[PDB]
């Protein structure tokens, strides 16, 4: 209801270094089954079922090779250590009928194994996340007038150093009167793909996620 | 009975606005500013 | 088709007059018709139907479409007004189903009419849904930042102006220079608790929205 989501937000996400997309994918394997959030910001993967799907895995491929679940859960965990300072998916430029190739050398003898994948829901990108993302917005807000605050009375403090300064001025740095038409149009005119949201906002999302 | 019936169960008027409306639009309460196209049809033989 | 997204995205964030709920739900008149629009990464009812499938709905499965669609067309192109000026709209929020019954009433006798959130197009959701993030990145949290050094730099001023003469005198100017980190911390530690202010969304009518819209701009 509330314990799995709420333990799992708090898991930084983890951006795959696959160098051709943008992946905003979750993971959080260690107690009650595995939580395997792979999204492309498009279909989150609700990888939140039982060990069904993972016996159909390993057992559809392996007739003479099994592995308790035991074991999965902790390779599972111990996968995307060494990628938090490979396990890489690459995607293709192929129609609706989206096979994943891993054409990796390792013995001589490719390695076959298929990505299963279900139909893209259209109805899984209008219900909750843009609201902390509000509240971080709201909270953006209230940062920049108490910066807007700060640099009127800076302003106004300014104003006394004129009577009580006459320092040392390049003459190219006056102060004009404050207008606020002037300040909007600078903030407008002047001033004003998916990779560069997130290497920019992982580290602030963290912030206020929480509260 | 099947009209009174049918008055009550179909329009559901259950203390509603629709006194004024009567008034205006059946006997032209309203003032003489806005012209009512109650038009009787003459060659239909039906009011509307 | 390239018209819808770009002839939507540019409704004010108003709120709509619920008598209950508060969601931010937005909706611009368009002269081909109208598709609401929430945006909120998770799950989406949005109501779009193809012309040809409500089409047939109408001619052999609803037969209270007693008005035609250009009375429709006419009651949306003929509504400039976005807020009410004093048809309250109602909803029972009883059960998963949210209904919100639209009560079509123009003036006097209240025509029976109702919605009903079925699912989006994909394609377009799809891609143009995601936007949002990226645009609101690259804008707002560039132009915030460079506001910031802004605030940066005139401490420079300050600080260097001071360094050079005009030393201050009196203790009600008397105030150190601004800094990021100590400014967060003292927010998370301190006033982190007394400046949760959601609310009804009092900035979401005065100063989120035409932020926003310069932000989905582009």
């Amino acid at each position: 209801m509330e314990e799995l989501e709420q333990g799992l937000l708090m898991q930084p996400w983890a951006w795959l270094q696959l160098a051709e997309n943008s992946l905003l994918a979750k993971v959080f394997i260690t107690k009650q089954g595995y939580a395997l959030l792979v999204s492309d910001l498009q279909q989150v993967w609700h990888e939140q079922v039982d060990t069904s799907v993972v016996s159909q895995r390993a057992k559809e491929l392996n007739k003479r090779l099994t592995a308790p679940p035991a074991a999965f859960l902790c390779h599972l965990d111990n996968l995307l250590r060494p990628l938090l300072k490979e396990a890489t998916f690459s995607c293709d430029c192929v129609a609706d009928a989206l096979i994943l190739r891993v054409r990796s050398e390792l013995s001589g003898l490719p390695f076959y194994w298929n990505f299963h994948c279900m139909l893209a829901s259209p109805s899984l990108v209008s219900q909750h996340l843009i609201r902390p993302l509000m509240g971080m917005s709201l909270a953006l807000q209230c940062q920049v007038r108490e910066l807007a605050t700060l640099l009127h009375m800076k302003d106004l403090e300014i104003q006394d150093y004129q009577e009580s300064g006459a320092t040392l001025i390049r003459d190219r740095l006056k102060t004009e009167p404050f207008e606020e038409n002037s300040f909007l149009e600078q903030f407008m005119i002047e001033k004003l793909d998916g990779k560069p949201f997130v290497m920019n906002l992982q580290d602030l999302y963290m912030a206020v996620t929480t509260q | 009975e099947s009209e009174i019936s049918q008055e009550a169960d179909d329009m559901a008027m259950e203390k509603g606005k629709y006194v004024g409306e009567l008034r205006k639009a059946l006997l032209s309460g309203a003032g003489p500013a806005d012209v009512y196209t109650f038009n009787f049809s003459k060659e239909s033989c039906y009011f509307f």
